[PDB]
């Protein structure tokens, strides 16, 4: 009787009846509406945002036709109940798009600019749902609703305020509806909102600036009329909320895209906070902090900074977060440029422990990791007071075999590494040592390269053997003394 | 001729990033 | 761990109200109602109808009160969809008392005095519904609608017919009921609807002439006004629907209450419908069959007529439905009323088996069957002609332990059975050898009824040692000499 | 005294029984 368990799976999917979008309720509503006596048309918009309160589905064309047409009134009640309505429908992804297509954005735009807040508030938040579709943002934003949208974010009602900066918030994922933004003038808005003690607020301002923050030419403009945003921004650094907390950085790090920004957050003293944020091991705060100092660490006259602020041991740290791939690369990558700058940071850079745990890292990591492992490598090499200390952290060990890499940043750059490393070193014992192993060693390295099509390794082999030749040594000489190296002319 | 290099000295800039999380209106009293 | 099966398990029976009931849906059909424009009153008329139809709850005077209003109507239609919403309220039993209370019976009676079909089949079937609670039954009953319900049974349209006839139904529950529905005419519309070739219809009035055949004084009205009641409820008893043979057969029983239709019902030729019907797979049939016959056979001018149809061996065989108390007792009674008949009726008796199987089931069957079975033996004995044969099928093995009985019908009679059996036979063999056993025998049963408190039984044991010594016989003497019976006698 | 007899010659009729089973409406049309 395997029957009666299929028995009642039927029954309970028969159960898996509240629905009057349609037929004679509908028609009854309807004909409240087209009676144009204002009492029925008030007791049908009542029954509209009731009903949609409680449940939402795809609707037809005549479903939202009487309640459009319940927008044009000139009463208060009518027009909440109504804003409520179409609020609610405004949460289904169709609703969205077949209430824009029907002209809906005029009568919300009136509604909007009316000196009633609750009709506001239902109004913008309508527009706020309606913002959440792709297809309907850019029809927003050039519909004119921009202006009473910036105008009412500054409401001293934090229910409007929240509906209108998340409606600016919605139109901040694209370039031309930012543009657009900018236009309109909500950037000085969301500046200011920037303080504001209510959560969801301060969270929509920051990311809405964030996202604005995208565009160089938004930058530059906020460069030039908002000069208090990196300050604001850094103090929100420090916010108990940690989403705040967090795109705050993240604004930080959009920002630092630039030069002049690079400078100003340092300026500003953000270098304290991401230090803290770097070590939060919570994964999102580390990510953001992480790229924002990897943009920070660009300009130059920050190294000394960045270095005297602690940032070497986290970022160090950070490569051990095996599981997140991004973060590695944006600490080693901030590594890499920490490793070309005055004698101090260097002493610094090595007393960090940052070549023992790259070196580790070099043959056991994702691609994307082993590449910036590499460049670093490559940089590093570059000055002679390192090398023989370079050298003998076995960094060879690590080199060598990713010159068997088929990624071109990664064989390439430990190719340069290694061929610096060859260079005007007055112990040359590591290099002997490491002729034939790993893996053939330098010896294999030489033979494979220079039978490289590629002219800049094939350069680099050559390069290298001269500076072995250069060098006053006796037994390397000897070690070249071998025909699979010599022929190539 | 007095170092090899194939890569920048600094790494480049990240591109800057969008959060595309979508925000709801407040509940609709009426 | 444990909790997560828990974990789930909660969760999918939180799965396993936005109704139209209250709120602004209700306000605005209300609106609609208390417009007394007629178009706005039809809207709200064909919602409620449909939401009364999606969704039935306990409902309140506020969603009564604009339905109510809508019965009023001078559209036909508007009273249709109305009275479809408050019929289908009327499923709910608190709404039929809260209906009636609030005076829904005087625009349903008006309703059902129209000439719409619609409207009439509407307002009768909701006064269906209200009558399926007993508070309303009297006073459906006593307001004025059973003229109009009456009228409408005739109608030509099958609906309403159902309805009606149903209502009518709903009306013959209690004496009181029944009453005002004989005042009101309705018996001669049922009885002529026996005839009616839907099932529904049939069914309805077969059990609603069936409850009206409980009273005494209504069998007697019916045995002036009806003649043609009898014919059409036995051509029903074989009907392809069992609910009306049954219903039939179990009206036909009541009306063989009184001794006239006893005789009616086998002069129109009930007999072999029964005979076939207590043979019936279905036990509900054979109930309501031998229950029928059970009446019948009281009748003595009948008893050639139920031997000649052959009902003895199939009522014997009966006797074997263990699980049935009920039906072996008829059987039994029914026996019982065969076993004082003419001299061809008792030696067809005697072929039948039933003093064999009533004595297999004297002493392994509850007290009821066994007090039938006890009188059954007890007529039986009365005719001399069977005293011989009666003893050769060794009755005294069931009788003499019955006189144990604490139960007197099964003792009582079982002494008189005894008693007779002592009386003018020609042979005393079988009583002599059931002198002392078993149970002590005959000599114990005159003890103890020597004994007893009872004058009745006394008189039984006197009476039958003076049929003992009276006969004679030279051993039955010598048995009566013995100091116990003396003594006490 | 011919004969000995407590109970009567026939047995009594049975009571008529009610049907209780209530009928309710077709369904309704509008």
């Amino acid at each position: 009787p395997i029957a009666d368990n299929e028995r009642e799976a039927v029954t309970l999917l028969l159960g898996y009846q509240l629905d009057f979008y349609s037929g004679g309720p509908l028609k009854a509503l309807t004909t409240l509406v087209y009676s144009d006596n204002l009492n029925l048309q008030r007791s049908a918009a009542l029954a509209f945002a009731e009903i949609t309160e409680k449940y939402v589905r795809q609707v037809s064309r005549e479903v939202l036709e009487p309640i459009l047409i319940l927008l044009q009134s000139q009463d208060p009640q009518i027009q909440v109940a109504a804003c409520a309505a179409l609020g609610n429908l405004a949460v289904n992804n169709e609703n969205k798009l077949l209430i824009v297509e029907m002209g809906g954005l005029e009568p919300l735009i009136n509604q909007m600019m009316g000196d009633n807040v609750e009709v506001q508030c239902n109004a913008v938040g309508c527009i706020t749902n309606l913002a959440t579709r792709d297809d309907n943002k850019h029809k927003i934003a050039t519909s004119g609703a921009l202006i009473p949208l910036t105008k009412l974010a500054k409401s001293k009602h934090i229910r409007v305020q929240r509906n209108a900066t998340g409606a600016l918030l919605n139109m901040t994922h694209s370039e031309e509806n930012r543009k657009e933004l900018v236009n309109a003038g909500a950037v000085p808005v969301l500046v200011s909102l920037l303080s504001s003690t209510d959560p969801d607020v301060q969270y929509y301002c920051t990311t809405a600036l964030s996202n604005i923050a995208v565009d160089e030419a938004n930058r530059k403009k906020l460069a030039q009329t908002e000069p208090r945003l990196v300050s604001k921004l850094v103090s929100l650094m420090d916010s108990p909320s940690s989403r705040v907390k967090c795109q705050a950085t993240l604004a930080l790090r959009n920002l630092a895209s630039d030069t002049s920004y690079q400078l100003e957050i340092v300026r500003a003293g953000g270098l304290p906070h991401l230090v803290k944020l770097i070590q939060s091991d919570s994964i999102p705060l580390v990510l953001a902090s992480v790229a924002c100092i990897r943009n920070i660490s660009i300009h130059p006259l920050n190294e000394g900074l960045i270095v005297d602020a602690g940032f070497l041991k986290p970022l160090v740290r950070l490569l051990d977060y095996k599981d997140s791939e991004e973060i590695q690369c944006h600490a080693v990558s901030t590594l890499r440029n920490l490793a070309a700058s005055s004698e101090k940071n260097r002493k610094e850079f090595f007393e960090s422990g940052a070549v023992e745990k790259c070196k580790e890292l070099a043959l056991d990591s994702p691609v994307s990791v082993q590449s910036e492992i590499s460049a670093c490598f490559a940089i590093l090499a570059l000055a002679d007071v390192s090398k023989l200390d370079l050298l003998e952290a076995n960094i060879l060990d690590a080199l060598i075999p990713m010159t068997f890499s088929q990624n071109q940043e990664v064989s390439g750059n430990a190719a340069a590494a290694l061929a610096n490393l060859c260079s005007r070193v007055n112990n040359y014992t590591k290099i002997i040592e490491a002729w034939d192993r790993p893996n053939e060693g330098i010896r294999g390295f030489l033979i494979r390269f220079l039978k490289s099509d590629y002219a800049t390794f094939e350069h680099i082999a050559l390069w290298t053997i001269l500076q072995l030749l250069e060098s006053h040594n006796d037994k390397v000489e000897d070690l070249v003394k071998n025909d699979d190296d010599i022929i190539n002319g | 001729l007095l170092h090899i290099q194939v890569s920048p000295t600094k790494s480049s800039n990240l591109d800057a990033q969008v959060n595309t999380e979508q925000a709801y209106s407040q509940p609709f009293r009426y």
